[PDB]
RNA sequence: UGGAGAGUUUGAUCCUGGCUCAGGAUGAACGCUGGCGGCGUGCCUAAUACAUGCAAGUCGAGCGA
RNA sequence: AUUAGCUAGUUGGUAAGGUAACGGCUUACCAAGGCAACGAUGCAUAGCCGACCUGAGAGGGUGAUCGGCCACACUGGAACUGAGACACGGUCCAGACUCCUACGGGAGGCAGCAGUAGGGAAUCUUCCGCAAUGGGCGAAAGCCUGACGGAGCAACGCCGCGUGAGUGAUGAAGGUCUUCGGAUCGUAAAACUCUGUUAUUAGGGAAGAACAUAUGUGUAAGUAACUGUGCACAUCUUGACGGUACCUAAUCAGAAAGCCACGGCUAACUACGUGCCAGCAGCCGCGGUAAUACGUAGGUGGCAAGCGUUAUCCGGAAUUAUUGGGCGUAAAGCGCGCGUAGGCGGUUUUUUAAGUCUGAUGUGAAAGCCCACGGCUCAACCGUGGAGGGUCAUUGGAAACUGGAAAACUUGAGUGCAGAAGAGGAAAGUGGAAUUCCAUGUGUAGCGGUGAAAUGCGCAGAGAUAUGGAGGAACACCAGUGGCGAAGGCGACUUUCUGGUCUGUAACUGACGCUGAUGUGCGAAAGCGUGGGGAUCAAACAGGAUUAGAUACCCUGGUAGUCCACGCCGUAAACGAUGAGUGCUAAGUGUUAGGGGGUUUCCGCCCCUUAGUGCUGCAGCUAACGCAUUAAGCACUCCGCCUGGGGAGUA
RNA sequence: GCCGUCGAAGGUGGGACAAAUGAUUGGGGUGAAGUCGUAACAAGGUAGCCGUAUCGGAAGGUGCGGCUGGAUCACC
RNA sequence: GUUAAGGAACUCGGCAAAAUGACCCCGUAACUUCGGGAGAAGGGGUGCUCUUUAGGGUUAACGCCCAGAAGAGCCGCAGUGAAUAGGCCCAAGCGACUGUUUAUCAAAAACACAGGUCUCUGCUAAACCGUAAGGUGAUGUAUAGGGGCUGACGCCUGCCCA
């Protein structure tokens, strides 16, 4: 408004918030890492096979695994393509964003390098499931 | 009250080229005895008196026109009002409408144009647009 | 010298208004594939105890022996 | 600022001591100050600049290699030598840790160069070596140099570059689509023809090295080119890397290419399998019996030794708007006055140069972005020049406005005199009409209430009906668009005391202003505290029915409350849903209190000028509705507030 | 070698601020509405809404003031 | 009267004893009716001799009594060196408070209380003592007198009249 005013308040901008909450900041530090930050990746550990649905009008099933991430907080997931060859406390890798619809899942379980290793079924869309051909 | 008069001079400029009346009957002084006698030599105005009595004395103002009854002034922009303080550069003063019209600015050395100020490159405030 | 937009509230509009995408980035990670001439940059997370190597000497026209 | 006070040797003199010097620099008697709403003090987050990122720019976010400055050395103090260390590799002490000894004692500090261990989604060789440039020591040869000159390893980033082209119609084999009456990739493939940047063959072989040392004979002290130099050369000399950069000659077009997408956006389409399922999804979402929007082959598009996905940051976002927004109903104008600091201030002339203007000097070092070129075969990078910092200090000219300073001016603002209109307040009396309850009669079976009814009062004499007297409260008719106060509000009358506004102007000192962050004072009703008084209406409460059920709505009853005096609480659809102040711009028609032209015709009349008050209506503005001289129009000043909806005016 | 001024660490004691946690406990959003009623929007069938009291299982109902963002005939 | 090492293990129970104790200083929380809490707690110093200086009153003044500061020094295991003089803290229960009670087995959480209400009394007042006269209530008169219940202050006191 009034030059005066801009003088005695200046325009305090609109603060904004991360859209995936459980990641990258510096947390709660308890003589050692208790907790640190996660910018892209981290490992996990699993502490539950999931299997869920679609809330609004849809009527599918979802398979998440709800974990326990590594700086001690809890998180669903999920598993892209097709193989599941994980069991409760297996190692896994994220990478984050949300799946509409499901009510409070949270990341995509990196198929390419944990545990989850690789997902056959899949020949054409290939690098987004971590599925190899060495003929070309 | 009534702070800063030279923008009500200019105001009523705006006043009665929009609703196209001819007589403008304003008490003005010595600083607006120096600003509207700028356009004259412009091509604004008809034609600018002299203030009768120097405080008291209304300066009178016919404003032209053109002969299809078109305006001739199109609007009015003050810049340099009280609260937020305007001056010019050097060579770097701004044009308006890429060189047409008059900028009215008075620098040490009285109310001049902004053409006059580009012989010899001084500042001084940036008053007004057309 | 140089400055773009699209989608969505309604049976259908104009407006206010949020949220969302295309683009540029990374001393990035990770996903698939792999010919290099050549140029650069490679502890950013536990300030987690540091094997083995080398980094400060020189002077024999100081002066001893 | 959902932190307002804060230090006490703190602020100051004085004294002598104290370090390179000033010094509350550390101590001693007196002295009453420091700082602060212009952010003092206290918390959590942080190395900082030159620069990097994005952007039209203004700006936003960042602090890495690369240079300048700063601090620190497992942790916490304190020293010593010397030119100017509180010392990284020294040192005495104290603490938590490793490990050995004869258990009396001593040793250890890789945030030096690397490598291992460790939390990790994540960052490399334990490399020869001083030749060049730089540094200590010496008069010199040289000596130690993990500064550095370079190599060993990762698509880690940009750059350049190839996996070939010239020649090569009969739609050859053959894939999923098809009347498979047929198309597509496709001169593609199959051949034919040259090429060998690149490389599956070895070698001659850098300008990067100028010197130093003296020795070739020159500079003065040449006495003396031995010495400091090497001012003829510095010529018997100095290359790990490097049998490198380069380059020729060979069997060979043969080894050397992916990756994401293809509804709409958004660049790119077809046939089945599953068929609201395994899924997919940046949003619209495509999926209930294939589905151009899921896996598959064909096809295409993009980029290309690289393609996508993630988390983060800037642009898109005019979505914090100085450049560049908003408040009548969409988010947003305090419930409203007096008012301190503060912000802004009409006209005139004359100075001052504090801002502003331009001149001059010095400086804001390399290196980057850009503006240019020999060269690395171009280019990334290097080289030279160029622009790029001042809200700065200081050094002259100009006086136009904003500002301190001298003088008069009268439109704004204030008083004086001449006059009216008021429900503007505050104490005290006083008056009329209706409601309820008490006294007697005449009188008597009903009065009430309702869609219907009752519950109830009545026959012990109710209502009806008259005089009677007891109280308390409002203030019919005037009364209407009227009036008034800044708002909440104020309507019977008389009296004493008491504010403000307005009409006309001869007078009066002579800018004495507008706005107001905190402060402070009035606030409709309800509610509360301590006392009075209590007719009516009447939350709570009991009753009858209406209702399947009923405090509901309806009915006779009914207490706190309503009224006064005193002290508080301060909110509302406290509204014109429109903050105040000044000037401004087409016009018609009312109404109230005043003034201008008449014999003033008396509520006859028209003629005007000023201030409140309502209606209708151009230009303009607005999303539209609608404002529209009492603006939501054009501008100026200052204040208050808003930035998706809930969560929430909650904690 | 002893005496004294200054002096880290340690030990003693009452406080000050955040954080981790705790038997129960009070509202809040989310769903899927099965359970109990219709309080709004038509005059929503007792016209609504803002303050402020008091009562009820449940929206809510009544009292006293203000507002039209109150149909009919806009309540002449 | 004293006691090695330990310090409630004793016991119905820290019952009796032991420690704390004066003056002068620094410093002091929750909580509240803003007075209080508070001696809160936890801490330090004190003896004798010698040198200088600033403090009242008395008085012409030497003289006399009242005092407080720093500095220097001495001695003991210990300096209010003997006697006299509070232990403290956290959390609940009942009663608001100071008071008063079973002379002689019970001192309280019982009784009083200031305040709240409810009812009775128009003056030769009701009430009580006295068979009556006379008196108390009172030389007081509804802001005053007799009785019943509750027991400062705060927020309140719900339905039923067979
Ligand atoms: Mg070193
Ligand atoms: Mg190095
Ligand atoms: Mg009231
Ligand atoms: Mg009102
Ligand atoms: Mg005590
Ligand atoms: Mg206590
Ligand atoms: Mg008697």
């Amino acid at each position: 408004p009034t030059i005066n005013q801009l003088v005695r308040k200046p325009r305090q901008s609109k603060i904004k918030k991360s859209d995936s909450p459980a990641l990258n900041k510096g947390f709660n530090s308890k003589k050692k890492k208790f907790t640190d930050l996660n910018s892209p990746q981290a490992r996990g550990v699993c502490t539950r096979v999931g299997t869920m649905t679609p809330k609004k009008p849809n009527s599918a099933l979802r398979k998440y695994a709800r974990v326990r991430l590594s700086n001690n907080i809890e998180i669903n997931a999920y598993i892209p393509g097709i193989g599941h060859n994980l069991q409760e406390h297996s190692v896994v890798l994220v990478r984050g964003g949300r799946v509409k619809d499901l009510p409070g899942v949270r990341y995509h379980i990196v198929r390419g390098a944990l545990d989850t290793s690789g997902v056959d079924g899949r020949r054409q869309g290939r690098s987004l499931y971590g599925t190899k051909k060495p003929k070309n | 009250t009534m702070t800063d008069p030279i923008a009500d001079m200019l105001t009523r400029v705006r006043n009665a080229n929009m609703v196209r009346h001819e007589k403008l009957e304003l008490p003005a002084s010595n600083i607006k005895k120096e600003i509207a006698e700028i356009l004259k030599s412009e091509g604004f105005i008809k034609n600018v008196e002299y203030v009768e009595d120097d405080k008291q004395g209304v300066l009178r103002l016919f404003l032209k026109y053109g002969q299809n009854d078109e305006r001739v002034i199109t609007g009015l922009k003050r810049i340099s009002k009280p609260g937020l303080r305007v001056y010019a550069k050097a060579s770097e003063m701004p044009k308006v409408l890429n060189g047409l019209g008059i900028a009215l600015v008075s620098t040490s050395e009285g109310v001049i144009t902004d053409k006059e100020a580009r012989k010899r490159n001084v500042g001084g405030e940036i008053i007004a647009y057309v």
